[PDB]
């Protein structure tokens, strides 16, 4: 079967301010 | 306090609580596990989208309703669209509130002394009760007679009612409904190149039948109309673009209702299943049905339709009668603006189910007494 | 302890370490044997230089690249040129960092089983992940849904995501890359009279394509302007004087991207690829992948690629929706900042292949659920 991801927390989106 | 006038439905989950003009939060009732495998990591996804989320993921999702033909086939997912209901689009917890759940007609009892079970356990409301779809739709309509055609998303049943009395033994069933309407609609769009196959397309399809498809007054002389000229021929952009246009499909798709035999179905229309409904009651309150046909439900918001039904039945029926068609604007949601009316009466706030009465005869107790 | 993100690719091995903005080490993977016979003695000479070292002494090596399209051809040079990366160019022995190699999609598996054994047994990593080269490029660019393009130097990919869900039937490899554009402008440099033949001038033609050539907006009218003016005809000094002179080579050699019927490839370009992976998607996500389309990898850095692009899909795509093309400037480390961020993730912390698993399953454990 294919691999399932255990659900986390967050974020996404939210680095790109504190990288650029 | 105030009741929780929740309406399960098939198809629209509209609850609320009583003593409003609308339902509070109206949203379909589909759950659906997504079904691809998923690659970020910690992005939150959870295993079951429910209600109005799972209408902006669809696309990867595979979305079931959990209520097939007003019965209930899948229990764990009609808990969680309660659960859902409760919490996040009402926000009350239920041990503090009455709940006036409703159910179709004819219904196997299993299906509703399970429906009073998990209320009373899972949830552990103080009391509920379980009223008939159509009463309430005559309630709202202001009227205490009349013979209500309820024609819903999953189930179309037709109870007639005099002075209050309601009439057991008239009760027509039928299990055409608007998913049917779907589904066929789905079918005959492939005669022009359209395919949806996905449970996901079939939501745009309903959009489809919602925003293009009329009744039509006489049947024939659309059909010829429509295979010469092109004035009926209207356009619909899908999700992407590659707008379709839809012919003589648009009147040919909600024809169905009046002769269930393009879907197979062995039955007779809306329009004769009211006339004999009519016929089994007593002859001497058969004017006052005739005058007093009532519409209710989602489906009979076609335009056009209460034309096209009083056509029929002024043929059926002596030409004496007059045949009158109440259609309500706010026809979609009557059942539940009936339903607010009861829950808010002062006389019928004796009739819950209470919880120590259900501690004491089990969850047979909705048979009896207390309906 | 800190993470390794290495990242193999096929052209230019970038390595560094999880967390930062930039791959520490970037150089080309090619391991070059001397080929003439050598009368010095005591000079120091080695038996195969690796890595940027035989960028300097390609006069008299026979470069030769290990990994010819994704897969790696040549197990003995690849993994000379892993010791190099690891002891030489970051100088942190391998026993006490993990790694997170990347593959690209629709790969053999023995390449993968081969490369996690190589890891194990020889190298004595802690642990070991390998993850596809298109997710990486979709975290580096912050979003969560999008179709991205990975047009590296060996194969070129198009993996479709939506929401996190990775739709597996829709991706659509394509073995027309950077390699085979080097190719075809050596093959076209000889119509003015250039001539190179060596392993080691493929290497200045690779110079003279990433300096001077472009992608042209509409390819007819350049040919024609091209034709008739001088106003595009740019010079470029050989490594030893002798400039030459590029006239409509310019845009001819990258054209290649969106005719591959110029290197006998039957198959359609990146603009039309594209456009197929996307209408294999379901009807309601359709927009979103014309809207979130990414470039990656580094033969996308042409000059004027992401309006061509954008041009094509537009004309290709229905007019209702709006198609955007996200062209980072940070493109060609963009699949390895991806793998940094992707490795620092505290979410991610448990997926690692560790080393015990490993020895109860043996090499076969990557395609289970530790994917
Ligand atoms: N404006 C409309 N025009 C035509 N059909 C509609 C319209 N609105 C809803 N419907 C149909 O009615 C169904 C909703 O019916 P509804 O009354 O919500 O069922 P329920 O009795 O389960 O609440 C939808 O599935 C749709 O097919
Ligand atoms: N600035 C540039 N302009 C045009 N082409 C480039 C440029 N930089 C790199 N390339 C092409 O891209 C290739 C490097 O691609 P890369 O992304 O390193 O591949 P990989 O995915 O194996 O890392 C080189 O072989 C070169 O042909
Ligand atoms: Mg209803
Ligand atoms: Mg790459």
């Amino acid at each position: 079967v294919p691999p399932k991801i255990p659900d986390g927390e967050r974020v996404d989106f939210d680095d790109i301010h504190r990288k650029r | 306090t105030t009741a929780l006038v929740c309406d399960n439905g098939s198809g629209l989950v509209k609850a609320g609580f009583a003593g409003d003009d609308a339902p509070r939060a109206v949203f379909p009732s589909i759950v659906g596990r997504p079904r691809h495998q998923g690659v970020m990591v910690g992005m939150g996804q959870k295993d079951s989208y429910v209600g109005d989320e799972a209408q902006s993921k669809r696309g990867i999702l595979t979305l079931k309703y959990p209520i097939e033909h007003g019965i209930i086939t899948n229990w764990d997912d009609m808990e969680k669209i309660w659960h859902h209901t409760f919490y996040n689009e009402l926000r009350v917890a239920p041990e503090e509130h009455p709940t006036l759940l409703t159910e179709a007609p004819l219904n196997p009892k299993a299906n509703r002394e399970k429906m009073t079970q998990i209320m009373f356990e899972t949830f552990n409301v103080p009391a509920m009760y379980v009223a008939i779809q159509a009463v309430l739709s005559l309630y709202a309509s202001g009227r205490t007679t009349g013979i209500v055609l309820d024609s819903g998303d999953g189930v179309t049943h037709n109870v007639p009612i005099y002075e209050g009395y309601a009439l057991p033994h008239a009760i027509m069933r039928l299990d055409l409904a608007g998913r049917d309407l779907t589904d066929y609609l789905m079918k005959i769009l492939t005669e022009r190149g359209y395919s949806f196959v996905t449970t996901a397309e079939r939501e745009i399809v309903r959009d489809i039948k919602e925003k293009l498809c009329y009744v039509a007054l006489d049947f024939e002389n659309e059909m010829a109309t429509a295979a010469s000229s092109s004035s009926l021929e209207k356009s619909y952009e899908l999700p992407d673009g590659q707008v379709i246009t839809i012919g003589n499909e648009r009147f040919r798709c909600p024809e169905t209702l009046f002769q269930p035999s393009f879907i197979g179905m062995e039955s007779a229309g809306i329009h004769e299943t009211t006339y004999n409904s009519i016929m089994k009651c007593d002859i001497d309150i058969r004017k006052d049905l005739y005058a007093n046909n009532v519409l209710s439900g989602g489906t009979t918001m076609y335009p056009g339709i209460a034309d096209r039904m009083q056509k029929e039945i002024t043929a059926l029926a002596p030409s004496t009668m007059k045949i009158k068609i109440i259609a309500p604007p706010e026809r979609k949601y009557s059942v539940w603006i009936g339903g607010s009316i009861l829950a808010s009466l002062s006389t019928f706030q004796q009739m819950w189910i209470s919880k120590q009465e259900y501690d004491e005869a089990g969850p047979s107790i909705v048979h009896r007494k207390c309906f």
